[PDB]
């Protein structure tokens, strides 16, 4: 039974939602992507992150176009003396600014549909599939960057009604998520996978175009400067004195793309109250380009979405993803210059 | 029978409303209330132009409101007074949103007249710790009495068609209304006549007849939504939408 | 057969194309332009959602364009180059009017994604004293093409289906254009792809192939009507109107 429907027709997990008392008649769950390629970041360690993936995730991986209908386990956790009300509505036609700008009220346009639990937990809410294209090429696409196009849609769980818990069950609960292809999940086309191993997760660096301080600038600790963000955010400086602030390589990113930083060994990363493994990069203005610590890679990208989106450095939106400078740490040093590595993404 | 067993899955029926692109569930069937029979089909009278409703499109289901429900409030406090053509309309202008944006208005942007039942649904999530009561009620002409404040109240409407609802065990109040006017037709902005009172066949209201009775410390607020169902309509009357009538205040 | 008999009527046919609570007729019957074979319904194909078109409200005849034909335009002069999905739209929304406004576009403004077959009408009121000639053609796919510039003339659009116009004996362009573009469905707003060429499936473009031939002090001016049926549609892909698209400039 070597099906490649055989395989997408097994329920794994996905996504694990919090609900409480707590939210309001008007707020999100999770909002994640109506798509065969939906991830699930695991913790750590090294550069390139390991990822969760259904079934129905590596494969269509294997394939080039899908054009099929899926579905949603939302296995809720549940005493009977918990209520609520959940929504949950796959409105085609999501770009990228217009991912937000989403009420659950205008979700209530498209098809959606609202779960009631007493004593009954979970539901299944089948994914439609809604699109101009019979087929539905990658999401991702490897190993290519331009050559990978976004997904067709997206499905949310508002919370209808909030949760009422009486005194003696908890008022926080779980709702654990699982992904598998619906009645008619089609699969297309053989292409190059877009998925690796997690045998050998390693990457021979070449070559050797390592992405490091420029020569001169090392060691370099997560420190404060009064030209960035008036000394209220973290950024590398490869000194304690006046304007010492590392001076880094230009990345060329080619249109349509974006660039930040992981390190290979976070046993050589600068030290405040965690290691400081992921960075961007962009120019300061005074004539260089500057090494800005972010939190995690997340928090990278999300900066690039700004800063490659036709941005600046004094906008709310990127300073909001700066690291403050309260975690600025004991303030170790880096192990030299350390081998960092330049992620790159369409936007 | 009586055997419980609750698996992993929690056992227990939900029956659900779909019915056009939207699924609605209820997992503990409705107390229906119908003050009238389904209305006939009089377009191929008062009007002789393009004769027809919407399907997949106006006969859904889309939410007009949504309130709190605590032990504050005494016997008879209506928490909703809500007309009903009309604050389909009413609740999202309000809600700094467009009547055209919304897939269950647009004929009436364009459209002049509208004939048609309505279906509503008053589901609420309450605990099986609370021991309060609500009901539901219909008019077909609320605002056209003058002294229905006389009626304004939870004896008066008891006294006709309505549905119940208690906290306990919730619970929804099906509420199928058809369409009952003076006139066969409503008019959806200003007209010739009917320079006021612009589409309104009447207002639902819940009032209450049992406060949420608590315990010491046991959960205070509860919530309630009300959807709406608009089939067997008809929309006779094409008219551009700069005719249009932005509803009138809560 | 031919005795003339102009009564207190002078006497002459005139057809009507009746046909969706909108009336138009033509006095002389129209030159054809059948560019391809009648689209078949993939809606059952590429999405599976709320799966229908709107008959007496999508189904008119809409006005879209309307332009003046005079002896000082040259040999090939386009009078009109209107992209055909599109200028519907196009044409009310830079009418300092908006899409929701007319019934003909509204689910447009709705629904995300649409296919359907095209009806067309170039109707223009000349004089028996004016000796010119148009042609109004059709292309598939305008803009897609890199040097279509080269294709941008008279002599090309002729090699081509196209409908024929002669100044005298005025005359109508019928022009059924089906749906045939690379992908089975039309975005009607930004979508995950199509970040811009929105709701387009070609372009209609009508040229001179002979300029008003006017004597002297003859009526100058002249003057063309564009109408448009959108007949055999389907919808879809159901979106709130805040993430529609007021379409691109002329």
């Amino acid at each position: 039974d070597m099906t490649v429907s055989s395989i997408a027709s097994r329920y794994g997990l996905i996504r694990r939602v919090q609900w409480k008392k707590d939210h309001a008649k008007g707020s999100l769950l999770l909002q994640l992507d109506a798509d065969p390629f939906v991830e699930q970041r695991i913790e750590g360690t090294n550069p390139i992150s390991l990822y969760w993936f259904a079934p129905v995730g590596v494969v269509s991986s294997m394939f080039m176009q899908w054009r099929g209908s899926l579905e949603y386990r939302f296995d809720i956790i549940a005493s009977q003396f918990h209520t609520g009300r959940l929504i949950v509505g796959y409105v085609p036609g999501l770009t990228a600014s217009l991912q937000l700008q989403m009420d659950y009220m205008k979700l209530k346009s498209s098809s959606y549909v609202v779960f009631d639990l007493q004593e009954s937990n979970s539901f299944t809410f089948e994914v439609p599939y809604v699109s101009y294209r019979p087929w539905w090429v990658r999401k991702y696409g490897g190993n290519y960057l331009p050559s990978s196009t976004d997904a067709p849609s997206t499905l949310f769980m508002y919370v209808q009604v909030p949760l009422i818990p009486m005194e003696a069950v908890s008022d926080t609960i779980d709702i654990n998520v699982y992904v598998r292809g619906g009645s008619s999940f089609e699969v297309c086309v053989p292409v190059q996978p877009s998925l690796g191993l997690n045998w050998n997760t390693d990457f021979i660096l070449r070559n050797d175009e390592e992405y490091r301080a420029k020569t001169g600038y090392a060691p370099y600790y997560a420190g404060v400067w009064h030209s960035f963000n008036n000394s209220n955010s973290l950024v590398f400086r490869w000194g304690s004195a006046s304007d010492q602030i590392a001076q880094w390589p230009t990345i060329s990113v080619p249109r349509g793309e974006l660039a930040f930083l992981r390190i290979k060994d976070g046993k050589q990363a600068a030290v405040g109250t965690q290691p400081w493994r992921t960075m961007v990069v962009w120019p300061s203005g005074h004539g260089y380009n500057i090494g800005i610590p972010t939190y995690n890679a997340e928090r990278a990208r999300q900066l690039a979405q700004h800063l490659y989106g036709g941005g600046s450095l004094t906008d709310e939106k990127a300073k909001q993803l700066f690291v403050p400078a309260n975690q600025q740490g004991p303030g170790k040093v880096s192990n030299g210059n350390p081998v960092w590595e330049v992620m790159r993404a369409p936007l | 029978m009586d055997n419980p067993n609750p698996g992993p899955d929690g056992e227990g029926e939900v029956e659900l409303e779909k019915d056009s692109n939207v699924v609605l569930t209820t997992q503990r069937d409705p107390s229906t209330s119908i003050p009238a029979p389904v209305s006939v089909k009089w377009s191929r009278w008062t009007s002789n132009d393009v004769v027809d409703d919407y399907a997949t499109i106006t006969s859904r289901w889309y939410q007009i409101a949504e309130f709190v429900w605590s032990k504050d409030d005494p016997f008879d406090k209506e928490l909703a007074r809500l007309i009903l053509p009309r604050a389909l309309l009413s609740s999202i202008e309000a809600n700094s949103d467009a009547i055209c944006d919304v897939p269950n208005t647009i004929p009436f942007k364009v459209h002049a007249y509208w004939r048609g039942d309505m279906e509503v649904r008053v589901q609420i999530n309450s605990n099986k710790f609370q021991v309060g009561q609500l009901q539901a009620t219909w008019y077909y002409s609320d605002h056209e009495n003058l002294n229905i404040s006389s009626k304004r109240s939870v004896y008066g409407f008891s006294q006709m068609d309505h549905a119940l609802i208690s906290a306990s065990a919730s619970n929804e109040a099906k509420l199928v209304i058809p369409f009952k006017h003076v006139y066969p037709f409503l008019p959806t902005r200003i007209v010739p006549d009917w320079t006021t009172g612009i589409l309104d066949m009447g207002a639902l209201n819940i009032r209450v007849i049992a406060p949420l009775r608590m315990s010491a410390t046991g959960p205070t607020t509860c919530n309630v939504v009300v959807f709406i169902k608009l089939n067997n309509s008809e929309f006779t009357g094409t008219s551009s939408g700069k005719f249009y009538a932005s509803q009138i205040r809560a």
